[PDB]
């Protein structure tokens, strides 16, 4: 079992400039606006279809999520596989406030039913199940509609889809507990706490039958009995209602019998204090999970106590006399963080929970409540909010730096930038759906207008102008960061039971959780949780495991003291091709120069406890290495058509490529700290802590390898953060024409989709090239059995590692540079091949071919020669190509280049001959007799001199240069020339020919 | 189907080798003829051109090669120095060239036996264009595929380096306003850098990519001309960063753009050397179609006469001159 302890957050960037076209629907129930009603905090949740783990089902990789604030509901359907058309709805129930946790989705074999609870009305929507919308397997991926396409046709005013809650017995005021479900007969039921402390159950008739809504009140009652959290479980004809109330007691209700069957005091399991029994439990929550394969129902309950929370998981046990009891499985404590939501899965037996720390930061953890020997919560590495201050170098212009930070992939959402703009202009102008480029130009123009308005005098100093620029852009950035902070608030968690797909639902965007690799897990886990890492997972050698742990500790002690200046110096050294070894040495000298807190002595002490530090270095540099061998077998074209759409949506591309980005960033940091630590071990090896031969190995093989890995991860990081440029269609078509000449365009032009979204060059490569090879990665892993369910963790790990192997620019197919010559982004191409070529050894010939094409396009044909020839006699072949071009003109150049080609000629005498013929022809047409003759004698063909000479004499007799003809010294074939002339002249007539004369 | 009548070159001058780049002298040299430098496969030739439109004593064109400089590498871009003079008091010939070896070679001469050249190194990628970036001719600015615009003085030292986001494809000095250098990145972004603050003042964006050339209008320092993909683009500052005009220049990849030095409305763009003969299409701002279309069978390099309405395209062993009737 791969104990994937730590997870990392991948932001599923909603980078589409056009807001998902939220089909605004306003529902007007006959209820008056209550001025002064309770304000409910924003909530969210998700629903995952059944059979979503199946590879052949039509709900594969599909899930619904929704956010609900005061009187609005925003439903969205997402598919990691294919982009869904019309996959967003904004339902506005006017005068009614949607409850926290009052939206429940229930599934039927034909429909998807959404049950919405409000403070005054209850609703029911009916949408077609995805397996029923599509009757034909031949559907282009471009038009697969979401189930929200036909929500405008459902009558929301139908009294069977809308009911108003009466005031008596009515619902309790200020209560958020609510549950709803579909019975076995199809009836929609809505439960909620009554004013009298019980449960109020409002039952609707089935959607296809006429009937009257029925209202029932379950009663066992002061405000102490008021349910805080409600959950339901349907058992074969009945709906078991569970009530976790204010008085710290869980109550199980039967709706069919309308009787409470179990009463359980929640305080018998907590380390009771006398004060709790007198305080109402307003913070408790309740979640139920059912294991069909075992027939077991698990109860995960959270107990909010002002001093310490507690997670308690229970198993429901039914005695033979229909007496139900709870069995204690586990009790887990938590810290003083304020819980927001929590779900627990029955496939992995994990409790996923989301908190907020005392700094209001997002904290997510997960724990296995069956194998919990240590009471430790495994961390989730949540992406931090952007930094408050942006450091600007004195050589860097503030405009470019601030634009690059604001518009960097994954930092800021479109809504935050748009809101900052809206407030900066103080205008109520309708914000169109502005593209990212138009949004950038709008930001630039607005802050430039603010700058020009901040400049009052005409004689401003250049330093003063720079300061005003920095100030204005910093104000804009601070507003953007405020609104990104508001849009990044956590709301709830959505975990998938079958695919283990975990998602974190934020107010403004969706973020996916992915399993973290061992290197990054050890590097990023806090110091307090590193001393408890199970050393069996790292290696079978306990000693090697302890070595790697101590090494990672020191790696962090170096990182905890690298200021922003040293990190920027290393990044600049990587940019300007400086040697990162000497740069790491300089950073080490500055660190030892600033060792105020004796951190260096501690690093020495901790390296002393390491037995084989070089073995740990070699282990780290092996796990961080994706240098593949050339055994990437090419795809056989018999892949089943059903796999071509796997992970093909913009969301899946963005998530995988953010995985690449975060992995490259973390491992870049690791290789930087590792280079610093290696120079440290060099400086320390002199005082006999490492042997002479070991030190020789470290300085000869390990430091250049770490430097190459660091340059490689900087390369992949830059590639994952560099934005692709918009290429018009005319230029792309002229380009694909230019390459049909070179025969690199095998793939038919199958309507290249308008990429109206922002995509990095890594994302463009993923969508065009790396995604077509995922079927074979799936097939090669022993997945010939089509019955295995899709696993999010394993699939994302394999996909990220394969995309890193391709993005470790070693891909023998070599389609990134072939494409960047195919597109007209020759720029990122020359940069890619340049930053790439020194250190990666596969595709050297292909890199050189593509660099030659870039130089051919830039107008530099001789360097195209050199790079075509390193790419591959081939030199002679390119010489022949260049000779064709010079001959098209009409030929001293042609002569000279052909002469160089003679020296290089080892294979094509035929090509030599044709070029010589062309030279002779040109010269004769121009009038150069002698040069033509020389080109002629050189021709390696058997009898061209003869034919060429016939041509010569005919052309000459016509040009009438007969004195020159008389003077020409005929060769040994003098008698031959004379004879030919005579023959021809006597054969032809006398009137039209003066050849006798 | 109107067949565009390819215009024959008004004057044709034979050379010794292929002309990879050709550049008139945009400054005053003190002579009656307008100097001309064209870089071959391995040389750099300086010539003096006198046309019939200047002197009625010249029948056609009078082409005299003044000096032949040995280069050793293919010349890809030539920049003239403002100190270039042919006066008999103290002649001084200075110019900067970039080659296929990523190095800059500052040639100095007095047209007598004194000939010196200096190699400046530091570019990690090929150089695409270079110009003299000071009115005194003291500094040299070059842009290339290492994503950098560097400022070299005459002694080979680097004064400043501005990091671009993409290969600079053309760099031009502001004709009147000092310390403003224009750098045309390939992905369409035109940047204006301030050589005293080492900061970027303003950026322009072309609607099409890639941006293969950019040039200032000497007669109207507000108009900027460029070629991006197939279409020529014109901006007018400080109005807006958006194009003012955008019309197709060539059927396949317009490459070079050069504003006329005598007319603020005429500019010539050369088609890319490829499947078709390299076409020159001289435009007029008032006309929707080119006023003159000539076919240079293989042509790289384009430069406009300082006084006449006459443009040159170095071809294959030939300099093709085209006169645009005003």
């Amino acid at each position: 079992v791969n104990l994937e302890r730590s997870y990392m957050e991948l932001i599923g960037a909603e980078r589409e400039t056009s807001r998902r076209n939220f089909r605004d629907l306003s529902l007007r129930p006959d209820v008056n606006l209550v001025i002064g009603g309770p304000k409910y905090a924003d909530c969210a949740g998700g629903y995952c279809y059944s059979e979503s783990s199946s590879l052949l089902s039509a709900t594969r990789n599909r899930f619904l999520h929704w956010t609900s604030y005061a009187d609005t509901l925003e439903l969205v359907e997402i598919s990691l596989d294919i982009n869904l058309v019309n996959n967003a709805v904004r339902l506005r129930i006017l005068n009614c406030s949607i409850l926290p946790g009052g939206v429940h989705i229930c599934e039927t074999p034909n429909n998807i039913v959404v049950l919405i609870l409000t403070n005054q009305t209850v609703h029911r929507l009916i949408l077609p199940h995805p397996s029923r919308m599509y009757r034909s397997e031949i559907i282009s991926d471009s038009h697969i509609q979401s189930i929200f396409t036909d929500i405008g046709k459902t009558n929301f005013h139908d009294p069977s889809n809308t009911y108003v809650i009466p005031a008596i017995p009515g619902r309790a005021p200020n209560t958020t507990a609510s549950t709803a479900w579909l019975s076995s007969d199809g009836e929609a039921l809505f439960a909620l706490p009554s004013i009298s402390g019980g449960i109020l159950v409002i039952k609707m008739p089935p959607h296809d039958m006429e009937g009257l809504v029925t209202i029932a009140e379950l009663k066992q009652q002061g405000p102490a009995h008021l349910p805080v959290s409600l959950a339901v479980h349907t058992l074969d004809h009945d709906s078991y209602l569970f009530a976790l109330c204010q008085d710290h007691k869980l109550r199980m209700w039967s709706y069919k019998d309308q009787m409470c069957l179990m009463v359980a005091d929640m305080l018998e399991y907590v380390p009771v204090s006398k004060d709790i029994r007198q305080t109402a439990g307003t913070g408790h929550k309740l979640r139920l999970a059912f294991s069909e394969t075992l027939g077991i129902l698990y109860l995960g309950v959270y107990l909010h106590t002002p001093k310490q929370g507690q997670f308690c998981v229970f198993q429901l046990m039914c005695a033979e006399s229909n007496r139900y009891s709870l069995d204690h499985i586990s009790s887990i404590f938590t810290n003083q963080e304020t819980l927001i939501d929590f779900t627990f899965t029955l496939t992995s037996m994990d409790i996923w929970a989301l908190w907020l720390d005392d700094d209001n930061q997002t904290v997510v953890k997960h724990i296995n409540f069956e194998e919990n020997q240590a009471g430790q919560w495994n961390p989730v590495f949540v992406n931090p909010l952007p930094e408050d201050d942006l450091a600007i170098s004195d050589e860097q212009e503030p405009q470019e730096a601030y634009l690059e930070c604001l518009f960097a992939p994954g930092r800021f959402t479109i809504a935050a930038v748009q809101k900052a703009i809206q407030i900066l202009r103080k205008g109520s102008g309708r914000v169109l759906d502005l593209s990212w480029e138009e949004l950038r130009k709008d930001v630039t123009l607005t802050v430039e207008n603010e700058i020009q308005n901040a400049v009052i005098d005409y004689d401003v100093s250049q330093e003063e102008f720079r300061q005003i620029n920095i100030e204005n852009w910093c104000k804009f950035y601070t507003c953007c960061l405020q609104y990104q902070e508001t849009l990044s608030r956590p709301l709830a968690l959505l975990v998938h039971p079958d695919t283990n797909m975990v998602c974190l639902l934020r107010k403004g965007f969706l973020s996916f959780l992915a399993p973290c690799s061992l290197v990054e897990h050890l590097y990023l886990v806090p110091a307090e949780h590193l001393l408890t890492v199970d050393e069996s997972v790292i290696s079978d050698d306990i000693d090697a495991a302890s070595d790697i742990v101590n090494l990672i500790q020191c790696l962090r002690m170096i990182a905890d003291y690298i200021s922003e200046d040293m990190a920027y110096l290393m990044e600049s050294a990587c940019c300007h091709l400086q040697s990162p070894e000497r740069v790491a040495e300089q950073i080490l000298e500055d660190l030892i120069a600033n060792d105020i807190d004796n951190i260096m002595e501690n690093i020495q002490n901790k390296l002393q406890d390491t037995r084989n530090p070089i073995r740990a270095i070699g282990f780290l540099l092996q796990n961080m290495d994706y240098e593949t061998n050339a055994d990437m077998e090419q795809p056989q074209p018999n892949t089943r058509l059903n796999l071509s759409t796997l992970y093909g949506s913009i969301t899946a591309s963005s998530v995988v490529c953010q995985a690449i980005c975060k992995i490259s960033a973390t491992r870049f940091l690791i290789c930087r700290d590792l280079l610093i630590l290696q120079h440290l071990l060099l400086r320390l090896g002199d005082m006999a802590l490492i042997g002479a031969g070991q030190l020789l190995h470290s300085q000869q093989e390990l430091i250049p390898r770490a430097a190459q890995l660091l340059l490689s991860y900087y390369m992949i990081r830059w590639g994952s953060q560099c934005l692709a440029c918009a290429v018009p269609v005319d230029i792309l078509e002229s380009n694909l024409q230019h390459l049909s000449v070179l025969e690199l365009s095998d793939s038919q032009v199958e309507k290249r989709r308008y990429t109206s979204g922002i995509q990095t060059i890594v994302e463009l490569f993923f969508e065009d090239v790396a995604r077509k090879h995922f079927p074979h990665v799936f097939i090669q892993s022993g997945a010939s059995q089509l019955q295995e369910p899709l696993n999010w963790s394993d699939l994302i790990k394999r996909i990220t590692n394969y995309l890193l192997q391709l993005l470790w620019p070693s891909n023998p197919n070599f389609q990134f540079a072939e494409c960047l010559m195919r597109n007209c982004q020759y720029t990122q191409l020359q940069e890619y091949v340049r930053l790439l070529l020194p250190w990666c050894q596969v595709n050297v010939g292909s890199c050189h071919f593509m660099l030659a094409q870039c130089y051919l396009v830039a107008g530099e044909g001789h360097k195209a020669l050199d790079c075509f020839s390193q790419a591959a006699s081939p030199r002679l072949q390119y010489y022949n190509r260049v000779l064709r071009l010079l001959e098209d003109v009409g030929p001293e150049l042609v002569i000279q280049l052909a002469t160089i080609a003679i020296g290089e000629a080892s294979d094509d005498w035929r090509s030599q001959a044709a070029l010589r013929t062309r030279i002779f022809k040109h010269h004769l047409d121009m009038g150069h007799n002698n040069q033509a003759y020389d080109a002629l004698t050189q021709i390696p063909d058997p009898s061209r001199q003869l034919d060429c000479l016939r041509q010569l004499v005919v052309v000459l007799c016509e040009r009438s240069q007969l004195q020159d003809l008389v003077e020409f010294p005929y060769v040994n074939l003098h008698n031959e020339v004379v004879g030919i002339i005579e023959s021809r002249a006597r054969a032809v007539d006398l009137m039209t020919h003066n050849y006798y004369e | 189907m109107k067949q565009d009548s390819a215009s024959n070159a008004t004057y044709t001058v034979d050379c010794e080798d292929y002309v990879h780049v050709v550049e008139f002298n945009p400054f005053d040299s003190g002579e009656a003829g307008s100097l001309l430098a064209y870089g071959g496969i391995s040389y750099v030739v300086i010539a003096s051109c006198r046309f019939q439109e200047e002197d009625s004593t010249v029948e056609g064109i009078e082409f005299k090669t003044l000096k032949t400089f040995h280069h050793g590498e293919r010349v890809v871009a030539i920049a003239w120095s403002p100190e270039t003079r042919c006066d008999a008091l103290l002649p001084l010939l200075r110019f900067a060239t970039a080659a296929g070896d990523k190095k800059i070679r500052i040639f100095t001469s007095d047209f007598q036996d004194k000939n010196e050249y200096k190699v400046i190194e530091g570019h990690s990628g090929y150089i695409n264009d270079l110009v003299f970036c000071s009115p005194e001719g003291t500094d040299i600015a070059s842009v290339g595929d290492d994503h950098t615009c560097r400022i070299w003085d005459l002694d080979g030292k680097q004064i400043a380096m501005f990091i671009l986001r993409s290969p600079g494809m053309s760099v031009a000095w502001h004709p009147e306003g000092a310390f403003k250098l224009m750098v045309a990145e390939k992905t369409g972004t035109i940047r204006f850098y301030d050589l005293t603050t080492h900061q970027a003042i303003l950026s322009l964006e072309s609607v099409q990519v890639p941006l293969m050339s950019a040039d200032w209008c000497v007669r109207n320092t507000l108009r900027i001309g460029a070629v991006a993909g197939n279409d020529w683009i014109i901006w007018e500052m400080p109005r807006s960063s958006y194009p003012q005009d955008n019309k197709p220049a060539h059927a396949d990849r317009a490459r070079m753009f050069r504003w006329s030095k005598c007319n603020e409305n005429v500019f010539a763009t050369t088609g890319y050397p490829g499947k078709m003969k390299s076409q020159i299409a001289i435009h007029h701002l008032a006309h929707p179609q080119p006023i003159l279309i000539g076919t240079a069978p293989v042509g790289s390099g384009l430069s406009w006469h300082r006084r006449l309405p006459l443009c040159v395209v170095g071809g294959y062993r030939k300099l093709f001159f085209w006169l645009t009737e005003m």
